[PDB]
């Protein structure tokens, strides 16, 4: 409900903050016990460059 | 305007054997958690260091188990409506005795050259199959093709789904769907498998997941960091694993197919394994799935204590000490505020202001100032507190959380911070009048006048009269008072042109000669009170801003 | 239900069911393009939303001799 | 079994999803309401579209 | 007789 709030004030920058990352890097390895891969990419606006971050 | 394009994106996808060895590249090879004797973790072990790194990176390094017979993901078998089964439209029924029962499967594949006529699951065992063959041909050149007549295990449903033509999956369901449909509980239960059929086999042939992918080859291992139940059923499958290796056994595969299940999804089979203590395995699939009053503060203010405000605010005070010389650094600027130096509390104060912190409209900003005692006082009209650190957090908190940019709620638009208890009382009691009619005289009757309301409330501060004795207040402004719409009780009307007109809560005094309007209103203190606290709260906030 | 419909797995697996959600998303190997604001607060990022919304010599040494 | 192709589909569901949504806004609204709690109709038209 | 893709015989229809 605390972040529900935070999201209602529009406060972004609060809110990561109070989050922070380990709490998805520990998912990722969960899931690939699983036989799952979860990447995460980002796509350049600009030169439209496909970059996998490191996770 | 152009928006500032964001394009991210994460997906999931079945891992390949090859993918899952690039991770661990890293096999753990023994059932051993850590040495008895030398209590170090053990080679080769489940927290192997060659493999998972020495005793930050064991958080994150994977490691993989080699499985000598392959074995289905419980997901895409068990999991209702199954993948696997709906793929190669066999009832789950006659797939899981593929697996879990005595069975055996004839012809798992098509795309290589066969020479007998069995077709099939066989819940027996053929009896040419097992003398007369193996002897016909030799075992050695027997070896080479037995698994292409008849097959059995995880490693048969395998053979099936990487021999599968996706291609033809979707032209057969899409023929038979409309031969049903030219033709009650059963035909539209069999139009629905169709479609979902049709409909998997499309997603395969525009991805790069691979449908024998399914059927694990390799087990990727939990880093040990994640594992300081998991340990045991990890041992348990490498236990069972390493025997079936001796070996070379089909009631072996079971108990390795079997853990494998219970590693990744227990609770799917029926009864689920338990332990020693009577205690149910949990797999993976598990589990993914004081505050003191203040009446004097302001509504954006609260007051913290030392002991709380001097932990909250330790890294600005150890640079507000280092800034000022104080301290000569870090470890310096520590001992001070360990001891209690009184110069700490100075800075303490100077740090805290303009710095708001967040209370938890559950949560909102306050400007926090430094209170005696060792309690948080907060406002009337309202434990975890956060700092923002960042300038951008703190100008959040400062603009848009703070309690006075939020006075109406979002529901209907309603004030949030109405007078409310003893404060609302006051008010009541402050603007209840005066008795009137038969409580205010014993008989039927067949009061002072002030010049201005100043005069008026100075004689209640000399006792001269009561908070809600009547009396006549001279009025220099315009006809402002909430009254009944009512005509006047009586009009006195003089023969040399001035009248009076009485109402019930004011007189006014006019004339047909001169353009007089004198107003004078009958009220008491309280109501006065009351008019002046909030004409004087506007005119004091417009002067000082 | 409509809330297991919809354009982010994300959402759907830390709602309910998520092992559902998981396997079959995985099998298609379904995109979240992390468009909605529970979808960034599990990655740890900055939400769409708010203050987040939007992404937030001549003439030198040729002087007169003189 | 009146209308035609793209129109007794498309003006069926325009009739379903309009009476639907009258009536689910009021169905709540009436909860509410009854219990004297105010909330705009905003609110609920966002949470039934 | 068949009307598909008819608009103006729908649009009657539907008044």
């Amino acid at each position: 409900m605390e972040v529900w709030a935070l999201e209602g004030f529009g406060v972004a920058h609060i809110l990561q903050e109070m989050l922070t990352p380990e709490s998805f890097r520990l998912l990722v390895r969960e899931l690939r016990s699983l036989a799952l891969e979860l990447n995460h990419f980002l796509v350049s606006e600009k030169n439209f460059q496909i970059n996998r971050k490191e996770v | 305007m152009i928006d500032r394009y964001k394009h991210q994106q994460l997906r999931i996808g079945l891992v390949s054997p090859q993918q899952i060895s690039a991770w661990a590249t890293g096999e753990v090879t023994k059932p051993y958690t850590f040495h008895y004797k030398t209590n170090k973790p053990e080679k080769d072990g489940l927290f192997c260091e060659r493999i998972f790194g020495p005793i930050r990176i064991r958080r994150y390094q994977m490691g993989y188990i080699k499985l000598t017979c392959p074995v289905t993901h419980v997901w895409y078998l068990k999991r209702l409506p199954s993948y696997i089964a709906n793929l190669l439209d066999k009832p789950l029924k006659e797939l899981e005795g593929l697996v879990y029962c005595d069975f055996s499967f004839a012809r798992p594949i098509t795309k290589k050259p066969t020479f007998l006529r069995l077709r099939g699951s066989f819940e027996y065992e053929i009896q040419s199959w097992k003398y007369s063959i193996p002897l016909f041909f030799t075992t050695q050149g027997f070896e080479i093709f037995r698994n292409r007549e008849i097959s059995t295990g995880a490693g048969a449903i395998r053979e099936q789904l990487a021999d599968l033509d996706l291609r033809i999956i979707i032209e057969n369901s899409l023929v038979e769907w409309k031969q049903l449909g030219e033709e009650d509980r059963k035909i539209v239960r069999r139009k629905d498998f169709l479609v979902r059929r049709m409909e998997l086999a499309k997603h395969f042939i525009r991805t790069n997941i691979e449908p024998e992918w399914m059927v694990l080859c390799l087990l990727p291992v939990l880093p040990p960091e994640l594992r300081p139940d998991i340990n045991e059923l990890y041992r348990r499958v490498i236990y069972r694993n390493n025997t079936l290796t001796d070996l070379l056994v089909m009631c072996q595969e079971k108990l390795v197919q079997e853990a494998v299940d219970t590693l990744l999804d227990n609770g799917i089979r029926g009864q689920p394994m338990r332990d020693g203590h009577n205690k149910v395995y949990k797999s993976f699939s598990d589990v993914i799935e004081v505050i003191v009053v203040g009446p004097s503060l302001s509504l954006h203010r609260c007051g913290l204590p030392r002991e709380i405000a001097i932990e909250l605010f330790q890294t600005f005070v150890i640079r507000g000490l280092i800034r000022q010389h104080l301290a000569s650094n870090i470890g310096v600027a520590k001992s001070q505020i360990r001891e209690k130096k009184p110069i700490v509390w100075e800075i303490l104060q100077e740090v805290m202001q303009g710095h708001p912190v967040l209370l938890n409209l559950g949560i909102q900003s306050f400007q926090p100032i430094l209170v005696e005692g060792r309690t948080i006082c907060l406002h009337p009209l309202v434990m975890a507190v956060h700092v923002p650190l960042s300038l951008e957090a703190q100008a959040e908190a400062r603009l848009l959380m703070f309690s006075h940019m939020n006075l109406l709620s979002p529901a209907i638009g309603d004030p949030i911070s109405v007078p409310t208890q003893d404060m609302l009382i006051g008010l009541y009691v402050l603007t209840s009048g005066t008795r009137r009619g038969i409580c205010a005289n014993r008989y039927n009757p067949c009061e002072p006048f002030f010049c201005n309301s100043y005069d008026a409330i100075g004689a209640y501060r000399q006792k001269r009269i009561n908070l809600d004795s009547p009396l006549w207040l001279r009025w220099q402004l315009d006809q402002r008072v909430i009254a009944s719409k009512e005509v006047p009780i009586e009009v006195h009307y003089e023969s040399f042109g001035n009248y009076h007109e009485i109402y019930a809560h004011y007189l006014i005094v006019r004339s047909v000669k001169k353009e007089t309007l004198y107003i004078y209103i009958r009220t008491t203190v309280g109501h006065i009170s009351f008019y002046r606290e909030i004409e004087e709260a506007i005119q004091g906030f417009s002067q000082a801003c | 239900r409509a809330s297991l419909n919809t354009q982010s797995f994300i959402s759907e697996a830390s709602f309910q069911e998520t092992a559902r959600v998981l396997a079959k998303a995985a099998l298609r190997g379904r995109i979240d393009w992390l468009k909605g604001l529970k979808e960034n607060v599990v990655l740890g990022g900055v939400i769409p939303a708010g203050t987040g919304f939007n992404k937030g010599d001549i003439l030198f040494y040729h002087r007169e001799f003189c | 079994r009146i209308l035609g192709i793209p129109w007794g589909f498309l003006i069926g569901a325009e009739l379903t999803i309009v009476q639907s949504r009258i009536s689910l806004v009021n169905k709540i609204q009436k909860v509410y309401r009854s219990q004297g709690v105010q909330i705009h109709n905003r609110h609920i038209e966002i949470i039934v579209r | 007789k068949l009307h598909e893709g008819d608009t103006e015989f729908w649009k009657r229809r539907f008044l």
